[PDB]
């Protein structure tokens, strides 16, 4: 009957703090535990590799969370360098309790856990996107740990070239967290996208990099833009939209340019091979900056008869449109190319990745949708039909049909409300009109006869606000209220960082403070006792409108109308002494670069963030142990314990 | 006759024979303004020929280019006047004047300004103002090449090598303009700090004078009266010279030859050169310089003939020749084939440079051109040969200031002799050992002709000076000979358990000693004293203007990121060091983390290894023995030896003429006080003894 | 019977020249305490710069600015673009473009100031006449044949009527590569250090006819770690005898091919180590004399008729001398 | 006033071609295409060009058809400031398709020629262009020397650095210059070329444009200033330009006549003067 909890991240990353849960259960009141935790090699030699850590509970405070430190010494000494084939470690709780009350065989009750050396956050950027063959090429690396504060820890960058051999290493200590470094490309590159990679020097698994591309070329003076009428094509048999194109050119100082357009048109398929229209180019006189050019439906319909290809088998095919404007009278030359206009069956794409699968019987399913529009914005008010048939539970399948509108941003959640004993759930999601997106998909149930459920009700869909508090319900299904309390947790970057008790009560809440390090994803576990069989189920929230911690504003005084060789009163506004890193980038680069490579932004910072999260889908599960490896952690209560996982991609 | 309208604007004007025709007139402009056109022609009575005018006002080149850096403020070519600032990135330090004023004269004011990373093997040459550069590496054994802008002659070496003692061959070229001149307060450092150069044996000089038409009688007297001046102060120095008064014109006329043994006294060549006048010139009025460049090739092959092939007596002989022209070779072909000829069979190579130099001195306003006497003239890194100077007045004023050196204060350094068969004392003659009570050895250098620099835990036993003894280079025995000390002062900050308290046994920090003997040193070949560097005479040593600074001294000597430096063994030998500086440094001084004996309880580098230490012993570098601490860190830079350091402690020991490294923990690493964090204290302790720079 | 107005024009030395054209400036990393001003200077050539800025600090942890869009805007300038490739001894033909963007005719005279190492027309003191017409744009074409064989600093300029007072000058160094085309001659040498007869290896040295003087000739290596090599390059050369061990494997394999500058004259010679199927490439780049109007297209224009030149650029005797 | 223009396309390879081109020719400095002229062009059935634009001196046309054959069209422009320097424009035909398949053909003026005159010899070049010789007549035509115009030329400006009497020995035509291959009577003066001496062979050329022309079998006195092109043989060869000065030598029967004994007897004072003692300054 009493038991010993064990809760850890499934991956444990080397030189940085691992975060233990434990927990007891049905302990006498005036009962307390004694003991240590920490981890060992697999099997190996029995070393241990952490120094113990103890926790001391009662009945009244039967949780904790451990600070567990995995410091690298500890680490190389007992062996983690020297084992074989995988990847793993043991983490291992010891205390005689399990000896003095259950009369186990031994003292020990542990988790298979794989440990990775890849810690902390490395981002870098160069001087430019583009560099000319023989030119200097300056860049820098910043060094953060977990919580990008800065680190001073050593690394070691590396350059490779474009076939991909190495040409530089450097071995640099971090004073000052930030290293710059220039070196001269060879004459003799040809083009090609080089790439830069910094790596913590203990540690062989955190690297990361950036490229730049290296091209022959001269410093564009003007850019050219093809911009779509309508970034989608409907090629239903019923009706062919027109396809307008408005090619605009200006000069990158802010002036249109006078000329002339060339375009050349053609169907270029995914693999990547573009078959031109003999015949149909169009070739015009650059009006205000502006051609304002189309495809007809007869020249198009000819074009196809030409190519012998029909309109039904132009599925996944692209409109290729290529355009080379010449500057008139200054004889420049500069290419556009468009590659984004796609064939589609539908205006409106659904995406169905947060839709939570597994979900309990007895308490109402959430099916949540992203009505995007077809390469381009989320779209807004787009009305979403969706029909439920549920399965034979005993009697007919039954149909529900909801309709709803999106509320912004693509978002909507649609409650339909499950029957119990439902066999298996078939959903068929349809947005627009006319010509809809079709999404179907199948959810089976959770085994007949289990030991009870657990549900996670949230009444707020929309997305919290950074600061911003989010609350949550939970109702145990199906089972008695033999339990007293139920335990809950939250995972942010693959660590436990809160870890509490509510009482039993009806219609209850937990209130959860969304900090900015919990963003931009971070998952809530929770699960009580059915007697000895635990139940859990373990909801993905997301997080959106990242914004930094600080902040950082540049600003130019006045409009930005200057003449060449004055002076710029550049501001720089934040609320800490920080190490501002700065630059000046020409536009022209951007222009001239075959692809256009973004630059850093929050965005990919935040998605730093997420390469630590070892979440498996958007939660759920049908049991205990799914649900705890969806969310990412490993679970050994002494009877039954959940398998290291596999992979860390977790497909 | 020719028109009268040729007033210019803002100056005057002359003319040689009136308005008849053919008459030659001269526009003349006030200071930091340019004549345009310079002349006119009166034609046969045509109109005024011209090879409106205005005094159009001085105007300064411009940065065509500036690596790694930016300048303000940007102009297309600065007025008379003004000034331009030259900051450049990080990681990157700054050499040269960064303010530079442009003289009324088109030229700028200071070193050119340039920035350098110090990865290179040699020293960034740098683009001066007005020019290009082709070629943006700096590996040893590569080359750059240099091109002029606008208008601008280019004067200099239009291509320089990196050489692999870390020197750039040739000067630093400098685009002028061809109404640009030198002033001579400007000129006079440069000629008096070669001249200095060719005097560090015997030394051959050659005069040559113009005396064609277009210098006139009154140009060439003030030309008699420089040569005599410089005749007398050459004779003045008590050195082995021997100087020859060549005259030319369209012909050349030799006035005396250095093969007649007359040339060393001095009121003979005074009579000589007072009995030189403009009647004997007149029999051809024309400027054949190659002519003069023959004579003189003549005079040396003679020479070589009388000496003979392979004597000693030859070898040592050293060449100088100087031109007061006009700079209008007219006849008898290119003057730089003479050139060739003499640098061919002097055999003058990247070692026997030092024994020839060329000085072309145009004197003139009208006829001046650049090429000539920027060809003629030799070209050296960090000196000018080649000059122009408005008036002959201006000539005879550099002249005489053109040696100034300071009357009784002496105190030469940095000479030694690089020849393998040199005795080991002979070639270090700043190398002395000091003898402490405790009966160990250590080494020093002498600095001065009463004062040595050594390290001050060489002195253990404690501050009783009257025990010490010291041993510098004598020529009469190898074993050189004994001083006594007349006092010892030991850097106050000196402990080597001041940080004990942190678990460091022993501390380096201001391991500094200067040591005054008793009797003053008798300078010769085997006693003389290194040159401190950042004072009046390291300046000169390192042909440098007046105007330097103690910042600029470190800057040029420490100006790579691993500067070879070379310290003495115990057995007298030099061995050879590598200086890590900048970012190197770091890493070359992190080993002492890992050190197992001097520091048990060590948690930061920085405590025990300071700015206050050089780091060495990388590479196959050798490392200095705990006997030969105290002795000098030097360097070599155009042929003189300057101390940047000298030894403290070291991470491994060879000696514990024999000497084994090893492959284990730790590896050898050396530390050495470098001697420009301690200037406060060598100007406390010596200022009445060497004349220290600006800091 | 065309109108020209001749030295009535600007005195070309108040016109402000343009020479600093840095892809990228403002690299460097500062240190701000809640607020910092920079007096940033424009650099001079005329395109929109975009600002990107990032902080890290000790208690806030990393922010990223939004990147700050700056314009500047001359309104009349003289855009030239240098040819992406020049051959010493090869025709080129600069285009200096001039666009007139104020709301009135413009009458302008270019031209290019005359440098050593340049073959112009005319001698190169010879100013071109050109009109701009309000609101738009004319091309002046110059044809040069550059023989200095090095980097040379060219300055064009446009000088407008004294009536209306506008010009531009622009100065950008114009690199010219060497004589001839380049040329790579990759030698591939597989290197099995299990076998003792490749235990060494040496490379003859190159003896190119057709290779050029002053031919650029910078060798480097290209070695493969694909299974640890302990090559190493003892090479004697006429700058010196300089010697680049590579250690490829480093004990580890992620991806470690190796490529490394390495400078020789002639000759250079191979010592091998460890246990791999390593691929050694030496690159040797040199100069050569080769060709190639195109194979596929041609072109040929033709002209006849009457033109009429400014009278200094009549190339005949001026009959009264 | 009016010039015709004619521009002319082909193809040769018939198959790395991608079919249509575009043409874009830059007329000369100073002239616009008529648009009259390429309407006209465009209005026929059988084009060739299937559009065009045309502003100031810049000129587009479009050839979708490039056949193997020699077909083209030619079209009429028009001048609004004469051309202020001599020199070739340029004609470029880009690749519909693959614009980077672009290759330039040089046009000269009229008359003119295509490229830029210049002296190649050995691995060097000297630019050619200039002015022309002025072939100085003074004795032949009777005018008496004043100031010593040759000595005054010699000595001031422009001041000479080489000077020779040559005997023309023949007269021979190498790409853009004419060669007159000659042989020194005797060296008055020189700068550069140490080993200059009587009877010895020199090559002096002048642009084929000029004039200029120097009778074989007659002596000139030549001066100038000096070229580095080296006559790939080994002894310098000289280019006639401006700033040269070229006299006619007197011969048995010119200097005999009555208003020419003056002249000739004062150029052959001034040759003995100035190649024995010189400049005199
Ligand atoms: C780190 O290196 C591995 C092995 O090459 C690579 O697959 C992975 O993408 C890298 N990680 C990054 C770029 O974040
Ligand atoms: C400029 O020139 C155009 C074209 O000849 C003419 O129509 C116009 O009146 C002129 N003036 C202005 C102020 O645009
Ligand atoms: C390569 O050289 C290193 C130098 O430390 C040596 O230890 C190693 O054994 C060599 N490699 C092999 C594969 O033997
Ligand atoms: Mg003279």
């Amino acid at each position: 009957k009493p038991r010993l909890l064990l809760f850890s991240p499934s991956v444990v990353h080397l030189g940085v703090p691992l975060s233990v849960g434990v927990q007891l259960q049905d302990v006498p009141r005036g009962q307390v535990v004694k003991g240590s935790v920490f981890l060992r090699n697999p099997s190996r030699n029995n070393v241990p590799c952490s120094p113990k850590v103890d926790f001391t509970l009662s009945s009244e405070r039967d949780f904790a969370l451990l600070s567990l430190q995995v410091p690298l010494k500890d680490a190389k000494s007992c062996g983690l360098h020297q084992l074989l084939r995988g990847p793993e470690v043991q983490l291992v709780a010891h205390s005689p309790w399990l000896k003095d009350s259950l009369s186990r065989t031994t003292n020990i009750q542990g988790i298979n856990l794989l440990f990775s050396s890849r810690r902390g956050h490395l981002f870098l950027q160069t001087d430019q996107p583009i560099y000319n063959p023989g030119q200097r090429v300056r860049y820098r690396v910043f060094a953060l740990d977990q919580k990008m504060r800065p680190s001073t820890d050593t690394i070691t960058v590396m350059v490779e070239n474009s076939h991909g051999l190495r040409v530089r290493k450097k071995e640099v200590y971090m004073p000052s967290s930030i290293f710059q470094d220039d070196f001269v490309i060879p004459d003799i590159s040809e083009p090609g996208t080089w790439k830069i990679s910094a790596r913590f020097s203990d540690g062989l698994e955190s690297n990361s990099s950036t490229q730049f591309e290296v091209k022959k070329y001269v410093l564009p003076n003007f850019e050219v833009k093809i911009t779509p009428g309508k970034p989608y094509i409907l090629t239903v048999p019923g009706h062919l939209d027109e396809m307008q194109l408005d090619i605009q050119a200006r000069y990158i100082y802010g002036k249109p340019v006078q000329g002339v357009a060339y375009v050349r048109f053609g169907l270029l398929d995914e693999d990547g091979k573009k078959t031109f229209f003999r015949g149909l180019e169009s070739q015009t006189k650059l009006v205000n900056g502006q051609s304002h050019i189309s495809l007809s439906k007869a020249e198009f319909q000819d074009a196809l008869e030409k190519l012998n290809m029909g309109i039904t088998d132009l599925q996944g095919l692209r409109l290729y449109v290529a355009a080379a404007i010449i500057e008139s009278p200054g004889g420049e030359m500069e290419e556009a190319e468009l590659t984004s206009w796609y064939f589609v069956s539908s205006p409106f794409s659904l995406d169905l990745s947060k839709t939570k699968r597994h979900l309990v019987p007895g308490a109402p399913f959430l099916l949540q949708a992203l009505v995007r529009e077809m390469s381009g914005s989320p779209a807004s008010g787009i009305p979403v039909k969706v029909s439920a048939t549920v399965s034979s539970p005993g009697s007919v399948p039954e149909v529900q049909d909801i309709q709803q509108n999106t509320d912004g941003s693509g978002q909507v959640s649609i409650p339909i409300i499950i029957p119990q004993t439902i066999s298996e759930l078939q959903l068929s999601v349809s947005a627009g009109s006319p010509h809809p997106a079709i999404a179907r998909l199948t959810v089976a149930a959770p085994p007949s006869g289990g030991p009870g459920f657990l549900s996670i009700e949230r009444p707020d869909s929309r997305p919290p606000r950074v600061g911003d508090t989010l609350n949550l319900n939970l109702r145990a299904v199906g089972s008695g209220a033999t339990f007293s309390h139920y335990y809950y947790m939250i995972l942010s970057r693959g660590q436990i960082v809160f870890m509490n008790r509510e009482p039993k009560r009806t219609l209850t809440s937990v209130s959860v403070f969304v900090d900015h390090h919990l963003a931009p994803s971070f998952y809530f576990v929770a699960f009580y006792y059915h007697g000895d069989h635990p139940v859990a189920n373990s909801l993905r929230v997301d997080v959106q409108a990242g914004a930094c911690e600080g902040k950082l504003e540049l600003s130019v005084d006045g409009a930005k109308q200057y003449r060449n060789g004055e002076s710029v009163k550049l501001h720089l506004e934040t609320d800490s002494l920080a190490l501002v890193a700065l630059g000046a980038l020409d536009t022209a680069l951007y222009a001239a670069g075959s692809k256009s490579h973004k630059p850093l932004n929050m965005g990919k910072v935040f998605e730093a963030m997420n390469s630590y999260d070892l979440g498996c889908g958007p939660g759920g599960g049908d049991s205990a142990l799914q649900v705890f490896q969806a969310a990412g952690l490993a679970f050994s209560d002494g009877d039954q314990w959940t398998l290291s996982r596999k992979r860390l991609s977790c497909p | 006759s020719c028109p009268q309208n040729v007033n210019i604007s803002g100056g005057t004007f002359t003319l040689s024979h009136g308005w008849a025709p053919g008459s030659l007139l001269t526009y003349s402009c006030p200071q930091g303004l340019y004549p345009s056109p310079a002349s006119r022609l009166c034609k046969s009575s045509g109109q005024w020929q011209t090879p409106k005018a205005v005094c159009k006002p001085v105007r300064c080149p411009a940065p065509v280019s500036f690596e790694n850096g930016i300048y303000t403020p940007r102009l297309g070519s600065y007025p008379v006047g003004g000034n331009v600032s030259f900051e450049c990135e990080d990681g990157f330090i700054l050499r040269g004047s960064p303010v530079r004023q442009c003289r009324p004269n088109g030229m700028w004011d200071g070193e050119t300004a340039v920035c350098d990373n110090g990865a290179g093997h040699c020293p960034n040459p740098g683009i001066s103002l007005g020019a290009v550069r082709t070629g943006f590496r700096f590996g040893h054994g590569d080359k750059v090449r240099y091109r002029c802008s606008s208008n601008l002659v280019l004067t200099g070496s239009s291509e320089r090598e990196c050489q692999g003692n870390g020197v750039w061959s040739g000067t630093e070229p400098i685009c002028r303009q061809p109404y640009s001149y030198d002033f001579p307060e400007d000129v006079a450092p440069a000629l008096g700090t070669s001249f200095s150069h060719m005097l560090g044996g015997h030394l051959n000089l050659y005069l040559l004078l113009d005396c064609s038409q277009s210098v006139s009688e009154n140009d060439f007297l003030i030309f008699k009266e420089s040569a005599s001046l410089m005749v007398d102060r050459i004779f003045s120095f008590e050195i082995n010279v021997s100087v020859a008064i060549i005259t030319f014109a369209s012909e050349p006329k030799v006035l005396m030859s250095v093969l007649n043994d007359n040339s060393r006294d001095m009121t003979e060549v005074i009579s000589s050169l007072e009995n030189a006048n403009y009647k004997d010139h007149e029999n051809g009025t024309g400027t054949n310089t190659y002519a003069a460049l023959n004579s003189v090739y003549l005079m040396m092959n003679n020479q070589m003939r009388l000496l003979g092939m392979e004597t000693m007596a030859w070898q040592e002989i050293r060449h100088a020749i100087i031109l007061l022209t006009d700079g209008k070779s007219n006849m008898g072909g290119s003057p730089k084939t003479a050139v060739d000829h003499i640098r061919e069979i002097l055999n003058i190579n990247q070692k026997r440079n030092d024994y020839l130099d060329i000085y072309a001195i145009g004197v003139g306003k009208l006829d001046v051109d650049w090429r000539e006497l920027n060809e003629l003239g030799s070209k050296k890194d960090g000196e000018r040969h080649a000059f122009i100077l408005q008036d002959t007045k201006a000539l005879h004023q550099v002249f005489e200031h053109m040696l100034d050196v300071s009357k009784l204060t002496d105190t030469i350094c940095g000479v030694g002799n690089m020849s393998a068969n040199a005795s080991d004392q002979e070639r270090t003659p700043w190398h002395v050992t000091i003898k402490p009570k405790s009966q160990e050895t250590c080494r020093g250098a002498l600095i001065s002709d009463q004062w040595v620099l050594t390290a001050a835990h060489c002195f253990r036993d404690g501050n009783d000076h009257s025990l010490w003894r010291v041993n510098v280079g004598d020529p009469k025995s190898q074993w050189g000979k004994e001083f006594l000390i007349e006092k010892a002062v030991i850097s106050p900050g000196f402990d080597v358990f001041a940080k004990k308290n942190q678990g460091i046994l022993e501390f380096y920090g201001d391991d500094i000693a200067l040591l005054k003997l008793a009797q003053k040193v008798k300078m010769s070949t085997h006693a003389r004293p290194i040159c401190l560097p950042c004072t009046m005479e390291a300046n000169l040593a390192l042909r440098r203007p007046q105007g330097s600074t103690c910042r600029d001294h470190e800057n040029e000597l420490l100006n790579k990121q691993s500067v070879p430096a070379h310290f003495v063994a115990l057995n007298g030998s030099k061995l050879n060091i590598n200086l890590k500086m900048g970012v190197e440094w770091t890493s070359c001084a992190e080993v002492v983390s890992q050190e197992k004996t001097m520091f048990p309880n060590l948690t930061d580098v920085r405590e025990v290894v300071t700015d206050q230490f050089l780091c060495s012993g990388t590479q196959e570098d050798e490392s200095p023995c705990k006997g030969e601490s105290g002795g000098a860190v030097f360097l070599e830079r155009r042929f003189r030896f300057f101390q940047v350091g000298l030894v403290s402690w070291g991470l491994y020991n060879p000696c514990l003429r024999k000497r084994a490294p090893r492959s284990k923990v730790p590896p050898p690493r050396d530390f050495h006080i470098n001697l420009f964090r301690m200037q406060p204290w060598l100007r406390q302790h010596l200022g009445d003894v060497l004349n220290f720079l600006p800091l």
